[PDB]
This record gives structure tokens, sequence and C-alpha cells, in this order.
RNA sequence: UUAGGCGGCCACAGCGGUGGGGUUGCCUCCCGUACCCAUCCCGAACACGGAAGAUAAGCCCACCAGCGUUCCGGGGAGUACUGGAGUGCGCGAGCCUCUGGGAAACCCGGUUCGCCGCCACC
RNA sequence: GUUUGACUGGGGCGGUACGCGCUCGAAAAGAUAUCGAGCGCGCCCUAUGGCUAUCUCAGCCGGGGACCCGGCGAAGAGUGCAAGAGCAAAAGAUAGCUUGACAGUGUUCUUCCCAACGAGGAACGCUGACGCGAAAGCGUGGUCUAGCGAACCAAUUAGCCUGCUUGAUGCGGGCAAUUGAUGACAGAAAAGCUACCCUAGGGAUAACAGAGUCGUCACUCGCAAGAGCACAUAUCGACCGAGUGGCUUGCUACCUCGAUGUCGGUUCCCUCCAUCCUGCCCGUGCAGAAGCGGGCAAGGGUGAGGUUGUUCGCCUAUUA
RNA sequence: UGAGGCGCCCAAAAUGAUCGGGACUCAAAUCCACCACCGAGACCUGUCCGUACCACUCAUACUGGUAAUCGAGUAGAUUGG
RNA sequence: ACAGCUGGUUCCAAUCGAAACAUGUCGAAGCAUGACCUCCGCCGAGGUAGUCUGUGAGGUAGAGCGACCGAUUGGUCCUGUCAAACUCCAAACUUACAGACGCCGUUUGACGCGGGGAUUCCGGUGCGCGGGGUAAGCCUGUGUACCAGGAGGGGAACAACCCAGAGAUAGGUUAAGGUCCCCAAGUGUGGAUUAAGUGUAAUCCUCUGAAGGUGG
């Protein structure tokens, strides 16, 4: 920018997306990466390999194409998290992954954050993932407990419209119940 | 396809340049070959460009110093339009001439010494010090200038 | 040379231009190589480890098995016969 | 000493001052002489041009710029020219003043190295070429054959 | 340079770690009843002992760290290399 | 790819600037702290929960060359330098011819305001 | 009775280019010398090691050379110490935790390019045990290249082997390894004089002569500032520049060490010219006389004495 | 007034001057071209010798064949006499 | 007596044919170990002194520095300069590997392996590139060819400059160099310059001739 000598950043690293000092030491193990990435709104995990001219996702799965198989709550929260990991692991499975490393990119490795519920999704749907049990959430919040008690402090619905008034885990229970059987995409 | 005739002798020059003409068949001064028009042999022929003459022969001379200069690979045995017939592929010294030059075959391919062993040039060549631009023998010679010069030595 | 350390006479080879300055694409650190293929050694000014003998910058050898994440390439200094333990960072392939 | 010693360019370059200590002052007093306060703004333009690459030392350059400019006073102190001489003596020179043991001289002076066919000193006049004849004076106390060169003047 | 009086880390003969507990090695005494000894006695006469005859080397400017590593729970120690060290103070 | 995620090459992609775009696939900003988690002090950040609002930032799209960069034409320049040769020149420093290679600065005019891969997606 | 080292533009004195690291020399692969240029190492550090979390520095600007806030800011900060190199969501800073600065054993490179050679060093593994981290992973000390030491002997560490017919005890001998120094650093335990000297050799190497060089020395030329009451050039003549000689001095080490007899003097012969006198001339700040300066020119001449071995030089009276 | 070619001044050394010498001037000098010659053990060519290799052979005895790609050599290694 | 020091060591021929360097050494007038020379046995199909092309390595020459760095002018942006220990640039060239052609090897066995025997570790010169030095027939590197250990032809003579690498003998033609005589071959041809005997002198310790000047 300044001159000659000037020396501009790797595109990802401006765009401050790609902490290449992780990349590496992930792709040390030589195994594919579980990309966990958060939204606003949604929660994506992809199963990416690495490539000749870039990395290549063998299956992937969006907090949005949940609905597909009955999902009617929001897609920003833990149980959401869990459900596409457990969709993408499944995913995975089929086209033939059995194993790999967590990569949560420029996320913060927070006991019980979203990105080791995606972790423990993944884990579940049968992915074998160098892991810490004691890191990951404890079940009920997986579930959506702590949404529902949330709620229980009512006095004025914690959904606008939506579903449901007080919530429901139980809703999580249903699908992941769905998801490990048949049904298409998996 | 260009005639080569060492003009200068091994005392004194390179060993990367005396095994350069060795490649080329040429052991000796007045040695000549002959050097198909490749990428590979053009550069073997500049790093030794200045202790030969060089050029492209017309088919005349080509046909006088074949007649006069070539041998068999093994013996005395001259090679006269008869041998060429009764030997090579071709019917007559012209035809192998034509061949050479038109870089279709080898002295050696057809059953001859790669090397034309010539005989001094009657009345002299002109010197070893300096190139053709400059009045010498040394370089690149025009198809009258190597004509020249291989008669001379015919 | 006033030294004879292994980085006497290497300013120039094991220096960055300044462009090239700065953390390595890890793609080529994570390169994976058969036995037998031809492989370029060249230190890159950024990658620490891994390295082999400045002396052998610029060779062509032939990978030969590895040793850990390393590889074992085979060159021929001269007239002798050595095996250098390279990391893919140090490492292209020919052609 | 004679300039026998030190006039051919024969050594490596020794500039850096950075390694290199007890560097005698130069004896140049100028480098812009006449009416520095105004450009190039003249119809003739003389330069002195040296023939041959040769060192220059500031000895010369002084008694060289001297002779010329101390009689470009055939137009005043205060005169309408201007005089430019374009080198500086950047090379650092040696004397081995033990025997050829520990050889490695201290340093004695400096000299301006200058290739053939460079200028080494450039006048600005009106038709008033004296200046040819300040150089005459100049080329006298160098060791180079020298040419003296007219740019800007037709007016012959 | 200072040192940790005592630390965890390897025990060669408990073959795990463990807190070892450091001390510089204190010079044995001599009996002068070894081979040596007898040979000087025996090989000592008139003129000149050869070997015998010579005196006490010399110093480095530092010498190397001699230590003893002594495991806190099987009680038996261990030796490692030493290094340069002009001073070596154990803190507590 | 009507806006996404992971990347490869790592400025042709930088710096700076203009215009356009969203009841929704969307990304954001945004709203908010019972929880998991968090600030040597601050829900700023990190983390979690969520849509009342917005397209103003970001981002994506279209474009501008003033600076930086890449490549190209013409000029500089077959100049500077140089591998091989010479009973060529020069008091010498050094130069010249033949042969095989061949630059940098700079000027003028073009190019460049990224390209490509995998996945997902009215 | 012995030792008292080597290197070295002879040797000695001085120095250490005697073991190591960096830049340059080094001729864009690698290798490369000198008493080559610049300059370092013989340690220091329990954190100044290791990992993780959080974070981004110099410098400048603007608002209240400490501190606080914002902005610009690819790196000029910092990273123990030479030099060069590496490093920015870090290899730097801050915080916390930890002892991998671990035991055992290897592969490979280096030391020693090519190409054999030890100690030492490094890179990269494995086996075992650990630290930290969600995890991939990182940790075989410090971001990389200096910080190092044989055999014999002793001390030390853990287990085991072994000592002459045999048992017990004592005290020995050994396998593996750590520490103790040899810096002349691939390791002797070590001061000088010789003119009273001796031998082997060397022109592999100095003194003298020769030879090469010419900085020094001698002489000349170019330019001509300047002064010379005015006037550069009657005369003197700086600076700077270009040369000639081979008388001095220095350098070099080609020639001679199975010897080319020293300095000074003397005697006797030949020569050179850059001319002191003499001949013939030019200029003059040339009235004359006496000079000053210059040109041609080597035929002839250039002498006697006082001090000093002196060469040189000082001094006296004569002299063209 | 610009450039070029050759020469001139600058230009002093020791037993007898020198371009090897004589001597040379529209050259026997110099530069640009050109013509014809002389001149090695090189190159071409006849015969022979050695050495290596090939065919035949018990043979390293004969005989025939190949060498453009064999023929110099201090120290030294090897081998026949 | 011992010496790492000087001297000497006696018949013929054929094949190959060095090293004057690196590491260690009380070592530098010596050794050992490598390099290099030679001999023997083994292996069995490739090898690579040259060139071309492809894939790589590189910061010397040059150049430049409103690209770092540090030097280095002046004026009220402009203007004057540089670098062995500077680099935004950047050759020629050297170099790793591979393919192609060439050459070479498979009865002449290459490339390579194992073993016996050395000699050698005072080198020198030219050219290119150097570093030191006023310089040197100087000192000390480097690449190469030569002398050493290389005849014969030329250069007046003359280790390394030119031609040229050489079995014997014979005929012939050239090379460098030369053709007025000495002295083999031209008092050759077309044209021009020079009046100084300039000159009749490639290279060189060796052949000088400079700055400056010239209405020759
Ligand atoms: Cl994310
Ligand atoms: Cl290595
Ligand atoms: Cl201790
Ligand atoms: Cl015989
Ligand atoms: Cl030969
Ligand atoms: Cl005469
Ligand atoms: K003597
Ligand atoms: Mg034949
Ligand atoms: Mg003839
Ligand atoms: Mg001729
Ligand atoms: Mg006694
Ligand atoms: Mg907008
Ligand atoms: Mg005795
Ligand atoms: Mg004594
Ligand atoms: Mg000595
Ligand atoms: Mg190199
Ligand atoms: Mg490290
Ligand atoms: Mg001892
Ligand atoms: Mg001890
Ligand atoms: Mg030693
Ligand atoms: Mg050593
Ligand atoms: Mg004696
Ligand atoms: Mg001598
Ligand atoms: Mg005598
Ligand atoms: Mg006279
Ligand atoms: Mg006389
Ligand atoms: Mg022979
Ligand atoms: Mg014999
Ligand atoms: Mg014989
Ligand atoms: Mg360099
Ligand atoms: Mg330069
Ligand atoms: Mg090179
Ligand atoms: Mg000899
Ligand atoms: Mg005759
Ligand atoms: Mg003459
Ligand atoms: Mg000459
Ligand atoms: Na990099
Ligand atoms: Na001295
Ligand atoms: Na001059
Ligand atoms: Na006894
Ligand atoms: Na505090
Ligand atoms: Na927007
Ligand atoms: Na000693
Ligand atoms: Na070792
Ligand atoms: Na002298
Ligand atoms: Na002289
Ligand atoms: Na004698
Ligand atoms: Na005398
Ligand atoms: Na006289
Ligand atoms: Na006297
Ligand atoms: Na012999
Ligand atoms: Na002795
Ligand atoms: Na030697
Ligand atoms: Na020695
Ligand atoms: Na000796
Ligand atoms: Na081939
Ligand atoms: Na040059
Ligand atoms: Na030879
Ligand atoms: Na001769
Ligand atoms: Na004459």
């Amino acid at each position: 920018a300044t001159g000659p000598r000037y020396k501009v950043p790797m595109r990802r690293r401006r765009e401050a997306r790609t902490d290449y000092h992780q990349r590496l030491r992930l792709l040390k193990s030589g195994k594919p990466r579980l990309v966990a990435r958060k939204s606003n709104k949604h929660v994506r995990a992809q199963l990416v390999t690495l490539g000749p001219n870039g990395d290549d996702t063998l299956a992937s799965a969006h907090s949005s194409d949940l609905a597909e198989y009955g999902w009617e709550a929001p897609t920003g929260n833990m149980p959401s998290a869990y459900l596409t990991g457990l969709l993408a692991g499944l995913r995975a499975q089929e086209a033939g992954v059995e194993e790999a490393v967590l990569d949560i990119g420029l996320n913060s490795p927070t006991p019980g954050s979203k990105v080791f519920a995606i972790q423990e999704g993944a884990i579940d749907a049968g992915l074998d993932i160098p892991h810490n049990d004691d890191v990951l959430a404890d079940w009920q919040r997986t579930r959506g407990a702590h949404i529902a008690e949330y709620d229980e402090q009512l006095e004025e619905p914690l959904y606008s419209g939506d579903f449901d008034a007080a919530d429901l885990p139980e809703h999580f229970d249903e699908l992941r119940e769905t998801l490990l059987d048949g049904d298409i995409e998996l | 396809m260009h005639a080569l005739v060492q003009l200068r002798g091994e005392v004194n020059m390179h060993t990367d340049i005396q095994d350069t003409l060795e490649m080329l068949n040429i052991h000796h001064v007045n040695h000549c070959t002959l050097v198909p028009e490749t990428d590979a042999y053009r550069g073997m022929v500049a790093k030794v460009n200045d202790f030969v003459a060089f050029g492209e022969p017309s088919q005349e001379t080509l046909e006088t110093v074949l007649a006069t200069r070539a041998e068999p690979l093994e013996g005395d045995a001259d090679v006269d339009d008869e041998w060429v017939a009764e030997h090579t592929d071709y019917d007559d010294i012209s035809g192998l001439a034509f061949a050479l030059l038109s870089e279709e075959t080898t002295l050696r391919e057809q059953g001859l010494s790669p090397t034309l062993r010539l005989h001094p040039p009657r009345g002299g060549h002109d010197g070893v010090k300096h190139p053709v631009k400059e009045g010498g023998q040394l370089g690149k010679h025009d198809t009258e200038g190597i004509d020249d010069l291989l008669e001379a030595m015919r | 040379p006033s030294s004879n350390g292994p980085l006497e006479g290497t300013r120039g080879k094991l220096k960055n231009k300044p462009r090239d300055r700065g953390t390595s694409p890890p793609q080529r650190a994570v390169e994976e190589f058969d036995d037998g293929e031809k492989v370029h050694l060249k230190i890159d000014p950024s990658v620490p480890n891994g390295r082999f003998h400045p002396r052998f910058d610029g060779q062509t050898g032939t990978v030969e098995g590895k040793q850990g994440d390393a590889y074992k390439v085979d060159i021929v200094d001269g007239g002798k016969e050595k095996t250098i333990i390279v990391t893919a960072a140090h490492l292209r392939r020919q052609e | 000493k004679p300039g026998a010693m030190y006039r051919n360019s024969s050594k490596p370059a020794y500039t850096r001052r950075e390694y290199i200590s007890g560097i005698p002052g130069k004896k140049i007093a100028q480098f812009d002489m006449g009416n520095n306060g105004a450009g190039p703004t003249y119809p003739a333009q003389v330069e002195l041009v040296v023939e041959k690459p040769v060192q220059i030392r500031h000895n010369a350059l002084e008694a060289a710029r001297v002779a010329a400019n101390r009689y470009v006073q055939n137009s005043g102190a205060a005169a309408n020219y201007k005089f430019r001489i374009r080198k500086f003596p950047f090379h650092v020179i040696r004397e081995n003043k033990d025997g050829m043991r520990a050889p490695f001289g201290k340093p004695v002076g400096t000299a301006a190295r200058v290739h053939g066919a460079n200028h080494i000193f450039i006048a600005w006049v009106n038709p008033d070429p004296n200046v040819e004849e300040a150089w005459r004076r100049a080329k006298m106390k160098v060791t180079p054959t020298i040419n003296i060169d007219s740019s800007p003047a037709g007016n012959a | 340079m200072q040192m940790p009086r005592r630390f965890n880390t390897y025990c060669p003969h408990c073959n795990e770690h463990q807190e070892h507990e450091v001390e510089k090695v204190r010079s044995g005494r001599q009996t002068g009843m070894k081979w040596i000894d007898r040979q000087r006695e025996r090989n000592s006469g008139i003129g000149n002992d050869g070997k015998f005859s010579k005196v006490p080397g010399g110093d480095k400017p530092t010498k190397k760290t001699d230590l003893k590593y002594r495991c806190g729970e099987c009680g038996k120690a261990h030796l490692r290399e030493g290094w340069r060290a002009g001073r070596l103070e154990f803190q507590e």
C-alpha cells in the first residue's frame, strides 16, 4: 500500500476470517475438520477436507434446513446447534467420513458454548472426534431447558408469536429422535 | 546441415570445448564431420565456434569431398558410386549427398565413418586468428565460403 | 570464511524479499509426498523448523520414506550420497 | 604525495563511513559558485568533460576549482555566471606508512571517481566565454586529458 | 543462577514423575586402599617417580553443575548431565 | 453465490473514493442479561437469549486509477554488463572486433480497483 | 638429567589471524587465502524455560515527556549478549499455570562441502513418564548460527558381575553414567645465557653486493597564484598536475650460505652530463666594472691543508 | 569553426650506437584491399614396428582382420626380457 | 649411537601415469588420514566430459536509492553526488534433477564394490576474476590452460607467447610465422599517408614514453 516494500496480509487475514496459526495446527491431524460456525440467527456445521485448489466440503448441515425435518423453533440456540451438528454428522457418516477434529474458527472455547454443542451432536451421530466431556453443556441446557425456565419468568412470551409460549425442550427430543433413523438426506 | 572442420589444435584449448569436438567425432586438425541443424547441435557448434570452420556446403562440393574423403566404418575401401550402391540405401554418391544435406540420414547410418579426414588446404586458408568477417577462416561461412575451403582440402 | 558455523554466508539464501515476509501459507507445510517423488530443497526463511543444512539449498532429491512428520530425502552432495531430514514446508514437487 | 599513487580505479569502492574512521576533511571550499541565487537561465552552458576514468583527490579538485573560479574574476567578484563542480570525493584512500606485514593502510584522504565522458565542471555564461579559459586552467591541475564542451550555444 | 530445592520430574527408578530433592554432590573421602594407591607406593623410588611426580592440573573458568536428584518417595537418587554455571543457589 | 460458510494463489487482491441493495432464504448492525460463559472495572469484548427497528457501518453488487502493485507496447537499448576467441589498438589505465547472451533507472501509452476451488442456497 | 612449543613477508620484540560465532572479502550453487576489513564467544537466566488465555508494538497526531481516551500506524518496538537472519490474532507484551532444562535409545546432518577423521553441536524419531490445552497440538531449554575438553585416576549414582582348594568377614577388581582440565583448546609435567662455543643443513630465510620496484631521494616538465615601488614570466616562485633517473632510503626475497673477502682511504684506468671553470652565445631590474639567470657544449681542468676512521660535513688560505 | 590520419616538440647516464644485423624513404615504413608463394614431426599418403582388441588356435606359436575415435612423459604402480 | 638434515643407490623394454591440495599432528625441512596415480578380484547395464529443453537454487557485474540504510550539495518544490560490510531492481554465468541428441559401455565390462602398492602434502607461469600493497621478476585467493614431466616449427637468444601434442622410414600439403640480402619464398599488385630513419618492436622485468603543446 505505502510502497514496494510494504507487506500486505493474506486475504483471509485481512478479512479477519482465518486464523492461520490455528489452521496449521488443525491440519496437523491429517483428519477432516468439523467446521463449527455461527450467525446471529443460524448455526452451520461442515466437514471439510484439504484440496489442491482449496478446501472440499464433504458434508454439511445448516440450522435452517433443520425445519425440513420438523423444526418449528428459533435456530440460534443451543438445541439448534446440537441438532445441526448431529445432522451434519449423520450426512458425514453417509459420505464415508469416520473422524474429524473440531475447528471453531475465531470463536472462543467457552464451556457449554454452541460450538461444543455442535461437537457433541456430530460425535453422537457417530463421528469420532477428539474432545473433552466436561467442557460441554449438561444435556439439559442442550435440550433447551435454560430457555424454558427463562420463559417461566414470563409475564410476556419469550417468543414473538413463534411456537408455544412456555417453549419446548420436548420438541428437541422429538427431533433428535427423528434424526436417529431413516429419513431422507441422511 | 553444416560441414564442420577443425582448424585449431587441442593444445591450450578448453577441455569442455575439446570434449565437444570429440562428441562430434572430430579428434584431429583438418577433420570434418557433417552436422544436422538442430537446437542441440547448434549449441555445440557455437561453443566450438572459435576453433572451427562451418557452414552449409553445396550439393556438388559435398559430392566431391564424399567421393574423395569418405570411408567405411572399418577399412581402406574407397567410397565411390559402386560402393555407395552396393552398401547403402542410395544408388550413388549424389543420392547419399542429397540425403545427408536434407538431413534424412547420417554417415554412420550408412556404414560410413562419421569423419571426413581432409587434406590441408591447397593454397592455404585465411588464418586461424580471425573470423570470416575479419578476413580469417574461423566461424560460420558462406555456402560459397565453405565450398572453397572444402574444395581446397579435397 | 572467518567462521565455520552452518549459517556462514547464508545472509541472502535465508532471507525473504520484504513482501514474502511474514508467516507462510500452511498449505505447503502439510503437502504429502510419496516415496520416489522428486522434490526441490529450499529453506523457507519464515519457517524455523524442519530445516536442513543451508549448503543443500537448491538440491533436488528423492523422497524415500519419512521420520515423524519430516521426510527423508536422498541427495548426492558432489559425489557422496546423503540423506536429509526435512519437512514439507521446505520442499516442492519437481515439474 | 604524487597522484601516481591514487589516480587509478583498480581498488574496491571504499566509502562506508560506518566502518571507516579518521577520514581527513575535504579541501574543496564550495561546489556552487557565482550567482547561486539564480538558476541556469543563461544562453551558454560549457562543461569540462573528463576523458578517462580516474580518481581525483580532493587536493586536485580544490586546486582545479580555485584556478578556474579565481580566474572567472575576469567577470568580477559578483559577476553574472554560475559555476558547478558536480562531483564529491567519496572514495577514502589509504597509505601503508612492519613492512608488508599488516599492510592495510591508514586513512590519508579522499578522492572522487570520475568515468571517462562525465562532466566534472559546468559553467553557465551569457555570450562571454571567459569560462572556456577558466577551464584550460582547470584541466591543467587534474590528471586526465579533458574535453571542453559547449552545450546550449549555437552563437558561434 | 537459581534452582528450586524440590520439584516434580521423572524418576528412572520409580519410572514415573515424582517430587525430587536437589543437592550438590559432597565429595567422598578416599580410603587409600585402591589399586592406584598401591601402585604409587610400589613404584615410587630413587629419582623421578614418573606419573607420581606430577602435580594438580588447574581450573576451568566455570565448572559444570554437579548434582544429585533424590526421589521423594523411593529415596533413590539419579545423576544428570551438568551445565556450566558460575554459581548455583537453591530456592528454599 | 438478491447478500452465506471453508479455502487456494497471497497487493493483478493494497490505499483512497463514487453509486446501488434487502417484509427473509441471508449476513449484519440491532434489542436484551434468567441461564453456560465473561470483564485485574465495565453483557464494550467474550458468552448466551432473542427480533421492535434499519440498510446508516460492515458485507455483497456496479464503477473511478490519484497513490502502491502486476503484466504489456513503444522509446531508453541491443545501451550497461557479460560466457568463448583474437600476433586488433593503446606508454598505460584501458579499448576494439567476431561469436553466444543481455539489464536497470526513467519517459510516454495500455493493463490492474482480484482470479480460482469446494459446499450450501428462489 | 632435562625442558624452555608453534604461527610470523628471516628471526626477536609486538601480536594470536593457536578453540569458536557473524557481515564483507568470496567472483549471484558449493568450496576458497593473507599479521585481510568490521566485531564478537569462553557466559547469563527457575525464568530470561514450557504451555495456555488475553492482547499488539515503536513513533507521530488530537482531547484531559507520568496516567487516561481516540486516531494514524506491516513492524522502524520487543525478542539476555556480536553480526546477519526469523517473528504481529506471534517467536513480542500481560496474566495464570507448569517443570519437556525429563529418563532410555536411535535416525540423520554437521564438525571434516566435494572426501576419511574424535569430542562437541543440531535436526528429526521412537519407548517411558509428565505439563498445559476443548482439541488438533505444543514442550528433546532460551527464535537461529558462539558459550567448549580424550585416555589414565578420583569422587558420585543404581543394580548387577567378579578376586587363584573352600566357607565367613574385611578390603579390592569390573559393566553403564555424572562431575573434576588440559585456552598450545584432537590434551608433554618444563626457565634462561653463550662473543668460549660445536654439528647438521638452508640462498626453503636475514646482514653485505647484485636484481625488481620507486613510496623516499635527485632532477625536469605543464599550469602560473603570488612578489618583484608599476609590471607572473630580469629574478624568486606556492598549490595542483605529468614525468625522467637509478646516487640515498625503504620494500621484495629472484641469485649465491660445499663463502662472489667489510667501511673509509689509497693507487691506476675508462666513462656519464643534470656544466663548477674555460669557449661560443641569449635575456637582464644589461651605463661601465662586477653580477644574476638561461642556451650550446664533456676538449681540458676542478688543486693544498686543520678536527674526525669517517663517507658526509664543518673550517682556513690559495684558485679561472 | 567542428572532426579525423600520420608525424613533430616535451625527451638527461655512465666500456662500443642500433630494428637479430646489413641496410631501407612513390619503402624493405604505415593504413585499406588484393595476388602468388615459402614454411613443422601438424594434416594427407606407401611400407614396417609396438600396444590393444577381433577370428582361428593348446598357444601369449602362425595366419588374417580392426584402431577417425592407439603410440609424449618426472615421481610412482604393473609386466616381458 | 641417533637425525624428520645433505650426498649417493649400478642392465634393456612394454602399459598406465600423478601430487605440489584438504583434516589432524610440540605440526609446518616430518608424518598419518583423505584427494589423486597404479595393480588385482568381484558386479553386470547402464554412464554423462558437451549442447538443447523443462522443473528448481542464487544477489556478483550493471543499475538505483520520491525502495530501506548510511554517506553526500546548494537555493527560494527545485537542484548536486555515492556504497566491500545498502537494495525497489537485476544479468551474463555457475549449479541440483529430469528428458532429448551426442559420445560412451555391455568378448575393449563401463558406472560401481572390495583389496595390494605407491608417489605426493616447497610449486611456478599465462589469461579471466580478484583482496592487500606507491609498486615489484611483491604477498595471498580463485577458475582455467600450460611448465614442472612436453618434443618438433616460429619468436635473434629464452620453462610456461604463437603453431603444435610425438612410433620408424618415405613422398606430399599446410600451421604459426614469413617472402630485399644474411635466409627457403615477392625488390608482388591497386591506392593512400609519413620525412621523423618516425618506423622496420603481437605478448613482455624485457617492446617506454606522459600531462601539455604543434599555421609540420
Ligand atoms: Cl463464526
Ligand atoms: Cl541437513
Ligand atoms: Cl553444583
Ligand atoms: Cl624384450
Ligand atoms: Cl599429449
Ligand atoms: Cl639509419
Ligand atoms: K652466502
Ligand atoms: Mg578406419
Ligand atoms: Mg605451398
Ligand atoms: Mg597464415
Ligand atoms: Mg622418588
Ligand atoms: Mg448504502
Ligand atoms: Mg639422555
Ligand atoms: Mg639448556
Ligand atoms: Mg619459528
Ligand atoms: Mg558461493
Ligand atoms: Mg528452538
Ligand atoms: Mg594425564
Ligand atoms: Mg566428582
Ligand atoms: Mg591442536
Ligand atoms: Mg580443528
Ligand atoms: Mg658449522
Ligand atoms: Mg631465495
Ligand atoms: Mg673474488
Ligand atoms: Mg646539456
Ligand atoms: Mg673525455
Ligand atoms: Mg607413452
Ligand atoms: Mg626400464
Ligand atoms: Mg616390449
Ligand atoms: Mg553475497
Ligand atoms: Mg557496482
Ligand atoms: Mg560463483
Ligand atoms: Mg620436478
Ligand atoms: Mg632466397
Ligand atoms: Mg627508432
Ligand atoms: Mg605494448
Ligand atoms: Na513468508
Ligand atoms: Na613487526
Ligand atoms: Na591533465
Ligand atoms: Na615392586
Ligand atoms: Na494488579
Ligand atoms: Na449496509
Ligand atoms: Na614444549
Ligand atoms: Na558427533
Ligand atoms: Na633499492
Ligand atoms: Na622512475
Ligand atoms: Na658456492
Ligand atoms: Na676501500
Ligand atoms: Na668538459
Ligand atoms: Na677534512
Ligand atoms: Na616412468
Ligand atoms: Na637424533
Ligand atoms: Na604445498
Ligand atoms: Na604440516
Ligand atoms: Na621436520
Ligand atoms: Na544418453
Ligand atoms: Na565489471
Ligand atoms: Na602438459
Ligand atoms: Na626459437
Ligand atoms: Na631507426
